[PDB]
């Protein structure tokens, strides 16, 4: 049956072809079945003879190719051919799918509509060649009215975003609308819908989604990606602390999260200024509820680039400040007392995070370490060589004492630089009050010493300055 | 000798937790006049298996990837954090397993990934 | 290395208490390679059927899956003409669910369990799947069929 086809294309188009096409008007479906049972190269090359004897000038062969096309996608998806036959399949009618005219790809726009929505699409493959039909709709101005095909896409994206996705096909349901032009309102609904779907997701799937999501992001939407995923993993984190009162696991998420989004602002030196601006407490000074530990964690996984480093360090210190500042007056004044629900502050956050900190969070330590040493240099005891000036000061050196202490008891790998940096500002300097680096140095010393027989040279060379040293000092 | 000797253990991150943290609150109580293993048995606050077992093979300590014990002199020494499996691996096989893993990302002279019998968080240092 | 480690107790152990309805030593012919041999399970068409393996052992295996195939060969959906084996468990992460945790013994045990429940959703033969699919009797009679024809003494 095929033969006489290859024979009729051998040498020329739409003149016996067509003829013989208007012979065999049925039984293509079953006749494709046993094509793709035998060899699919042959049902390839009965697809080019189709597709060259069937031109769409002529609105015979459109049908001959809507019938076939409603074909090949139940079959693909359900009969379980060959990977090359697949792929060949769908290269074939991405290939053929420009030459239609509006509303033949707009009812194919609604056949894959209704059957991601309700059709148990068993593959999903058939969606590759869905963003090929929206770019001939879009591009096609043989103009319909219901209109521009362009707006015919508008109005069917905009119907598959309101309607409801598969649990499992979410993924491809984004990696198309990856390839599209798409315009602010089109990728803001696309992510809208991909958005609410975390909510019925295990949570091994949640990563590459979100990959997905910022990569997409890049076109225009950028800041609502980012506060949906704050809003979720705020509410995530507080009903586990619930549940206290899989964390591995949810550790291991949040991580992995982070890294997508270092490698995202990596690449966007914009990202980072609209989540600093989403971010920023200081609009005038007032506390947001904006922060938590994986807001902050992903600042201090972030800190460690070259350019938003100083203006995040920055950033989390003045806010601590303001915490304590808020903080003093509220246990200073009962009236104030009355009205506020405590919130989780600042410090208790940091602390949290250090604790969740222990797993494999190793791009978050090296800005923590620089953050309780910079917290330490920048309010430690100077003035003497009050509590409005002092407390905020001594709570935050205090503070820069307790992430380092809670630090160096579990992170094996940035001991010898806590060490030495102590050690440095200590020494030289020689003038200024070092009692609080001291007190640190004291504790740290105490609750683990065979540490620092590991940790050793420093402390040996640090001997050959005692000479010069000041004697009080060195007696402390 | 009888002077604290440079020590450190080997095993899981959930056994060899709290020896370290004993031993960091008992250290101070080292009495080098006893014996060695006398001042051990009260700074880590236990008795030891005194050859309780030593050499026969219940099947308990052994690699779980090359299945043998003293792989090249090594050590099954490298554990799962989960009390469910608690299966010990090598060095070397548990390297070489997480490198071609795809969820296996490495930072300084770490390997994260999945404890191959459970699939749980696993950190392998080198 | 890790290879005879694996191999040396996977021998002894499949030797001494293989799974049930399989047997497996080293192919006295190859020394390299090993012979496996899976009784015609239970309820199948494969009964009366005593199907020889050949079992391929990568120089890096505990890590690397080993590689069967079907000597005697079978009329099976998933299991080709040549005896391929279109399995995850031989096949590496994500594609597949290769890890040291399994072995040969458990390889084999699913091959078996394969054997008496074919995959429709991973077809080497497509029309011995649709086959398996829709008329039942008739690919269990070509099954038994092959069986009694090669497998059989
Ligand atoms: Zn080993
Ligand atoms: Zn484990």
């Amino acid at each position: 049956m095929d033969q006489k086809i290859l024979s009729l294309a051998a040498e020329k188009t739409a003149d016996k072809l067509q003829e013989f096409l208007q012979t065999l008007r049925e039984g293509d479906l079953t006749n494709l079945l046993q094509n793709q049972a035998v060899k699919g190269k042959v049902a390839g090359a009965l697809l080019r003879a189709i597709f060259k004897g069937s031109p769409c000038s002529e609105e015979a062969g459109t049908l001959r190719r809507r019938k076939i096309y409603t074909c090949c996608i139940q079959l693909v998806e359900s009969g379980d051919l060959q990977k090359e036959i697949v792929s060949e399949i769908i290269g074939l009618l991405m290939l053929e799918a420009h030459h239609f005219p509006g509303p033949l790809l707009v009812e194919l726009a609604n056949e894959f509509i209704s059957a991601v929505r309700e059709g148990s699409l068993v593959n999903g493959k058939s969606l590759e060649l869905l963003p090929i039909i929206l770019t001939a709709l879009a591009t096609k101005k043989e103009n319909l009215a219901y209109l521009s095909g362009e707006e015919c896409k508008k109005q069917l994206i905009n119907t598959l975003c309101s309607g409801r996705w598969d649990q499992q096909y979410v993924i491809q349901l984004t990696s198309m609308f990856k390839d599209v032009p798409l315009t602010a309102e089109e990728v803001e609904f696309v992510v809208e819908k991909a958005l609410s779907m975390f909510s019925k997701m295990n949570l091994q799937e949640i990563p590459p989604l979100v990959y997905q999501l910022l990569v997409l992001s890049s076109k225009g939407s950028r800041k609502s990606v980012l506060e949906g995923i704050i809003a979720f993993f705020s509410a995530l984190d507080k009903q586990h602390n619930e549940e206290q009162s899989p964390s591995g696991e949810l550790r291991h998420v949040e991580g992995t999260i982070i890294l997508h989004i270092v490698f995202a602002i990596k690449l966007d030196y914009e990202l980072g200024r609209e989540l600093v601006k989403h971010l920023k407490v200081g609009q005038q000074g007032d506390s947001n509820n904006n922060l938590s530990p994986f807001s902050i964690a992903l600042l201090l996984s972030v800190t460690r680039i070259q350019r938003f480093q100083d203006q995040v360090l920055d950033l989390l210190k003045t806010s601590v400040v303001k915490s304590f500042k808020d903080l003093q007056l509220l246990q200073g004044s009962k009236f104030l007392q009355n009205l506020v629900p405590h919130r989780s502050y600042v410090s208790t956050m940091i602390l949290e995070v250090v604790k969740n900190s222990v797993h494999s969070w190793d791009h978050v330590t090296q800005g923590l370490v620089e953050l309780g040493f910079i917290l330490m240099d920048s309010y430690g005891p100077k003035k003497v060589l009050p509590s409005l000036s002092r407390m905020p000061n001594q709570h935050a050196c205090k503070l820069g004492a307790n992430i380092l202490l809670e630090t160096f008891k579990i992170h094996e790998m940035i001991r010898q630089e806590i060490l030495e940096q102590v050690l440095n500002r200590v020494v030289t300097r020689a003038s200024s009050p070092i009692s609080h680096f001291l007190d640190l140095l004291s504790n740290i010393v105490m609750y683990a010493p065979l540490v620092l027989q590991s940790c050793s040279s420093k402390v040996t060379e640090a001997f050959d300055y005692l000479s010069f040293l000041p004697l009080q000092t060195v007696q402390r | 000798p009888t002077m604290l000797p440079e020590c450190f253990f080997l095993g899981a991150d959930h056994v060899v937790k709290p020896l370290g943290i004993k031993l960091s609150r008992n250290i101070h109580l080292w009495d080098p006049e006893n014996s060695v293993l006398q001042n051990l048995k009260d700074v880590l606050e236990i008795d030891f298996p005194a050859r309780a077992i030593l050499e026969k093979s219940d099947f308990t300590m052994d690699c779980g990837i090359c299945y043998a014990y003293q792989l090249d002199g090594t050590i099954p020494d490298q554990v799962c954090d989960n009390s469910q499996c608690g299966q010990p691996f090598h060095q070397i096989c548990l390297y070489e397993w997480l490198r071609g893993l795809l969820t296996s990302r490495q930072s300084f002279n770490i390997i994260f990934g999945e404890c191959p019998y459970c699939s749980k968080p696993i950190t392998l240092k080198m | 290395m890790q290879r005879a480690s694996r191999l040396k107790r996977e021998l002894h152990m499949l030797a001494t208490e293989p799974p049930p309805g399989i047997t497996c030593w080293q192919d006295k012919d190859q020394m390299d390679d090993l012979r496996a041999q899976i009784l015609g399970g239970a309820n199948t068409p494969y009964e009366k059927g005593v199907f020889k393996l050949e079992v391929i052992i990568p120089e890096r295996y505990p890590f690397e899956p080993p590689q069967i195939r079907f000597l005697t060969p079978i009329y099976h959906p998933n299991i080709d003409s040549a005896g391929r084996i279109c399995l995850d468990v031989l096949k590496l992460p994500p594609k597949g669910a290769w890890r040291p945790s399994l072995n040969i013994a458990t390889v084999l045990t699913s091959i078996q369990l394969l054997m008496s429940e074919p995959n429709p959703d991973d077809p080497l033969m497509a029309d011995i799947s649709s086959e398996f699919k829709y008329n039942k009797p008739a690919f269990l009679k070509n099954a038994r069929q092959w069986t009694e024809k090669h497998a059989r003494q």
